[PDB]
């Protein structure tokens, strides 16, 4: 049976490597304080404070948190990521179980100057998962708070909160409030375990690979093409030069000229700015410059964006301003970080399919020209769909996040998440967890009031979660050897993905997918 | 990883005195930062300690209830505040640091990695 | 069922003598506590400290620890170690079981100078073996910290740590980081208890036993041979002398020139020390003078090296300077301890198959010989394999260790470990057990950094290990009466092998296996 | 035994005394295993500033003899190419070196070759260019002063363990194991299967 | 199993003849890969037939 | 095709080819069959049908 | 098959990601093929 | 510098072959009952 003196779970930490799947298999130990001490809030913001109309919002902070696996690292060790990148064209998730087990709850209490803490046998956690969707869903906004990536580290849980529709700091009509108490929840004391299962849906499979050729270049070499194109419209001779028309065939030596069946996908041109300081225009232009929508008076930077192609060739000193992805190193500081203190992700492989993210996407015309006027022309910085595109999405990292819940809506265009990952429309389900509020002695003549004195409390236990992948395998004829991601011969100081001296673990750099390569 | 004291002194009996430290770098160190103090000839005592999110915080008993240890992590540096000062606590007041803080251990000397240079607070009647 | 007011073991500490077979258990009570304050340390050590280049390391400490009984007085206690020795040829390691029960889980926290120490119900321990052979393998460098000989005392748990590849006190490349959180692993609370067995791959038997015929006395004594052997090169006569060849047989009076059919075993030749220290010269030579090896710019000494006969006859009082295990007596110091402090075994028995560890292997030629030319002669201090060798191992002794695991190599050559007994591919597997971390109250407001504030603990228990070991009995036809251990006759202050007036167990001896005897 | 001398103010007579192994002197503890043989080849430099002026690469190589005939040990066993930081340096006869396309039969220069290294097994295994250890020569006493000898070759030890050599893409898979009445760890020195 | 770069479809010469009496040669397969300039670069592949 | 050789083939700015034109690839000593025109199955009065 | 529990990345053997007059393991412009480098086995490791 | 080798135990590589038999020689041994041998073969010749 489950009671006070047995364990109600054990440690499970692997990978199983078997045929075209992968079983990824996490446990680590978490932490659960009191939020809000027991209360919802009403949370706004508004210009009144000095805030612009831009970052205005209202909503609400429940003393509820919540579990967070969406990052990669909470499932793959760097070992194994490489196992993946190196020998795989792609893979996707299938199904997932989740455990929560050996749950601990503590009481704490202040007297004078000490504090003491002690076991409190008899009090219960709550929680639930929100199988039909009816919660704002907080997950797939690249949080703080996941499990962490190295297996002996103790994580806090964060505390869950939503926005509703704001008018500057007020409310409107049409705002909803959410109570997490009514819902079904399972209450559990320290003998107690909870557990669930996930059946992912059919969703493609992430493309971890670069192209090796590019779309302009899908021809054959040797061979001249059966059509034309106009190469001349004036005379070239001695003196007069008057109009003509002249036709050739494209060939070998004009590629650029040939007919084709393919475009490159679409465009919002970003302002690119340069890791050599001096080259910069001196100025602040971060939000100034920056590449932005506008949803209902509010301006929104589009970050990253659509995807694109992060520098042409030798030019790696290049980034959109706000179009690529950038990770903290550890101890980075929250604002004004110094560059030596992030990691700029680089989307440099679909530059065979996509437009470079700081150029323009082609020219068209703008006139109509004749005898009195000069042909005119004019440069597209933003293109939307159009027939005969191809395009790559963006990779996905180590670091980064596995799914984002695609909105529900009338309609949407290619759903898959801009950050990268697997859109879903139904996502693994947000998994809500609270300590039940114990009262303070009450007092001995009725009251009327709600109780608001309580015991401090906290939790403490075990989650594991399992995940199972679908690989696809590499079936390539090329004859060369490929690119492969590999550590460093040379010695140093210390290892990559490792623990240093004091005990911090930490991540050198980040790492995408794309390794191998295909035929386009 | 130098941590560095500061606000040394002389001072007559019952004023207020303020030590301060500072580190430079590893913030995903420096979790407990705390005080000790060795008196002329005497053996080294620890003072104060608190550590990261101000959650845990702990007083030596001749400490308790004259001095408090404050911590600002944007700065990266911890402050402590001395109050009701008695010539006993002439002493040299080391900073301390390390990545861990426990409730058993936390007094012992052999649980901070990182020490100070130390200074000389001086307490007249 | 299992819960806080039930036991889940028995002591058993017993043996049981049946047949060919005795089956040893052993029961101990321990105490573990939580190391590096539940992190995982990268430590190093090199040149800039001032070390030599000799003592460069880099690696690893853990917050876990291990379980080891690879001494023999785990196992017997010294009336049983006299059962085997007097009676038996030889004996060797079948099975084993292991058991891990009554888990105590302790909290101590500190309030002003005061000390309290309470029970944790609902604490769990983490515990596995590994089976697989995953982890670098620390069992079988004779280090302290084995379950403790004499059954009453109790005895603290080793931390574990490693080290892997280093250029001075930095890593490279290879080197190797690993978390073992990442292993399943099975949680007990104090009603839960831990089981295993494991079965020991074939060995040959260890050989308790001397021989009682030396390797070039295997003639008989009354007969001459009718093979021939160059006797003279000169005649003996008068005034001349000159060339000749004759030829004599060997017989009874010439037994150091008769042809035999083997030869004895290899050679790596150590310095001789005196324990009458004014034979000895004066000078510090323990190191300059010693018997190396000499890998990758690192100078390592052979110690004890391959198995030597420790002195010729009446000899005593000498030893090879590294050759021999030394043990301590009991409260003897770490460093610089005196002659009187500790106990030299040896190896005096195997003198009949093995060259004595400070002389030479023999002597061969260096040149040819002619009318002109002197032959000349050249001493031979190391010797490898020729094929006609036959050797002994090295003893075992009851203080002494059991088995080591053999390095994973494409060759190795008679895999016998040099600090004595049983070389095995699949050992058994070694065991790590650690306390679960849990948090002290965590803040109230979400915080992304890792928790480091915890409750101290520690844990208690019983573990018990049951051996079976199978034994090959002694068929001798010697008439006359063999060689015993026994105990002393006479009356002394303290009985040995028992504790003293203070309470404390000491060894007075070291006692090896070599007893009884054989025929070459 | 970690001290023979007294160490003291004036006298320093002789005496005994002993310490256990640990982390600080892991040159000095006991050890179950043994590295493995040795058969010493001479050290050539690939910065030639470096090596000695004199055509060397017969007179001073690594060989053996076999009815009257001298035949370089070539590769010879399996051993390290070079210790740590040590890369400019490879045995003069233990590599395996292969041709660049269009190399010459005769006289390649090095810029027309591939040096393989061995460098590996370094861990397990003795570099080709040094010794393999140090043993006694004499019987020290009162009177005479210990004296030590350097090994430069060392046949198969109880308690020895090595890495054979490596295999290359260029290189060959098997050899034919020689009918014989006896072998010693038949595989090949060239590398691959026996 | 779509293994090689496919260059059909890029409307090259070298088709059956639309006249069924002609005579037509055979044209000549190659194909392209990633460049810098005139220079490969390491993503770039080569296959043997 | 190529006397039997596989032969490396590129174009670059130094020969005077503008940075539109470039490209590396390889030519193959073999060939291959091609018949992706509507006129290598359909006679012109079928296209009329 | 390598079994092992190392957590950090091992060493691979990779082709160079720098630009090139040629492309390793190939033919050049006459239709001579090359090998540019020795390549061995020993890449993963293992515990000893 | 060289230096020459006077006695050299096993190397991995060696081959050999024992010593041969005569009519009028030895046909077995009885091979010593130890640890450990290399090569059990009587150096009169013959059958180990």
């Amino acid at each position: 049976a489950d009671g006070v003196g047995s364990s109600s779970g054990n440690w499970h930490c692997d990978s199983t490597w078997l045929g075209d799947r992968v079983i990824t298999t996490s446990t680590r130990t978490w932490a659960l304080p009191t939020y809000n001490n027991h209360l919802y809030k009403q949370i706004s913001n508004g210009t009144s404070g000095g805030a612009t109309n831009d970052n205005t919002y209202f909503g609400y902070s429940t003393p509820w948190g919540y579990f967070d696996f969406n990052r990669f690292h909470c499932h793959f060790s760097p070992r194994d990521w490489q196992r993946l990148i190196n020998n795989n064209w792609g893979f996707r998730p299938k199904r997932l179980s989740f455990k929560l087990f050996n749950i601990q709850v503590k009481e704490v209490t202040q007297n004078e100057g000490t504090k003491t803490i002690a076991n409190n046998l008899t009090s219960t956690i709550q929680v639930f998962t929100d199988s039909e969707y009816q919660l704002p869903y907080v997950l797939g906004s690249a949080h703080q708070g996941c499990l962490p990536p190295f297996p002996a580290d103790v994580f806090m849980i964060p505390q869950y909160g939503y926005l509703t529709l704001n008018n500057g700091s007020q409310a409107v009509g049409r705002s909803s409030f959410y109570c997490l108490e009514y819902f079904p929840s399972q209450m559990l004391r320290t003998g107690n375990n909870f557990q669930f299962t996930y059946t992912f849906e059919d969703v493609p499979f992430h493309s971890s690979y670069a192209h090796s050729q590019s779309l302009d270049r899908l021809m054959n070499p040797l061979i001249d093409q059966y059509l034309y194109y106009l190469s001349r419209t004036q005379t070239t001779g001695g003196t007069a030069n008057t109009q003509t028309l002249g036709f050739s065939q494209g060939g070998p030596n004009t590629m650029a000229n040939q007919a084709k069946n393919w475009l490159p996908g679409p465009c919002y041109r970003q302002q690119r700015v340069s890791t050599t300081t001096g080259q910069n225009n001196n100025s602040n232009f971060a939000w100034t410059a920056g590449t932005k929508y506008h949803l209902n008076g509010r301006n929104s930077l589009a970050n990253p964006g659509i995807a694109m192609a992060t520098h042409k060739d030798d030019e790696e000193r290049f980034f959109p301003s706000n179009g690529i992805l950038i990770f903290g190193k550890q101890n980075a500081a929250r604002d004004n970080a110094d560059y030596s203190d992030v990691m700029l992700t680089s989307e440099e492989e679909i530059k065979t399919t996509n437009p470079v993210a700081t150029e323009e996407y082609g020219i068209v015309a703008d006139n109509l020209q004749q005898q009195n006027t000069a042909p005119q022309i004019g440069t597209v910085n933003s293109q939307g769909a159009l027939p005969g595109m191809v395009w790559q999405n963006r990779d996905v990292y180590l670091q980064g996040p596995i799914w984002a819940k695609i909105p529900h809506t009338d309609g949407n265009f290619h759903p898959s998440p801009l950050m990268g990952g697997f859109g879903l429309k139904h996502p693994p389900p947000q998994i809500l967890i609270k300590n039940t509020p114990v009262p303070a002695d009450p007092p001995t003549t009725f009251n009327q009031s709600k109780l608001n004195s309580f015991i401090t409390q906290y939790s403490t236990g075990q989650v594991s979660v399992e995940i199972e992948w679908e690989l696809q395998k590499e079936n390539s004829k090329r004859w060369n050897p490929e690119i492969q991601y590999t550590s460093n011969y040379y010695k140093s100081t210390s290892v990559d993905f490792a623990v240093n001296t004091e005990g911090v673990y930490s991540e050198p750099r980040p790492i995408g997918t794309r390794y191998l390569t295909r035929n386009l | 990883v130098q941590i560095q004291e500061s606000g040394g002194g002389i001072v007559q009996a019952g004023g207020s005195l303020r030590l301060s430290c500072a580190a430079s770098g590893r913030t995903h160190g420096m979790y407990a930062m705390g005080w000790f103090r060795q008196a002329p000839g005497k053996e080294r005592e620890f003072v104060a300690v608190q550590d990261i999110t101000a959650s845990n915080t702990h007083y030596s008993s001749a400490v308790k209830g004259r001095f408090t240890l404050s911590r600002d992590n944007a700065k990266n540096t911890a402050y402590l505040q001395m109050n009701n000062l008695k010539p006993e606590d002439t002493a040299v007041y080391y900073c301390a640091a390390g990545p861990t803080l426990m409730s058993g251990s936390y007094n012992s000397a052999r649980d901070y990695d990182y020490w100070g240079q130390g200074t000389q607070v001086t307490v007249s009647s």
